[PDB]
């Protein structure tokens, strides 16, 4: 998602806060974004 | 310590999880795990294999 490594603990392991904000601000606006789909194609399908 | 939900750090890997013994037979070069959807299930302890 445009952060430095796919996994959370890496991120946070290496870098400290102040620089690991803008990274993990990426992850949780990617993570969540698949999320938010994941639910729609449930909600549309369960409707069916 | 095994079979006990421990923090652990291997070779810097780090995480939390169960550390239990894994049938799965590594071949000799392999050194991490990893599952189907690409996270880390089965890691070669560094000081003994």
């Amino acid at each position: 998602f445009g952060a430095i490594s796919s996994v959370l603990n890496d991120i946070l392991s290496r870098l400290d806060p102040p620089e690991a904000e803008v990274q993990i601000d990426r992850l949780i606006t990617g993570r969540l974004q698949s999320l938010q789909t994941y639910v729609t194609q449930q909600l549309i399908r369960a409707a069916e | 310590v095994k079979n006990k939900c421990v923090n652990f750090n291997f070779n810097g890997l780090t995480g939390t999880g169960v550390l239990t013994e894994s049938n799965k037979k590594f071949l000799p070069f392999q050194q991490f795990g990893r599952d189907i959807a690409d996270t880390t299930d089965a890691v070669r302890d560094p000081q003994t294999l």
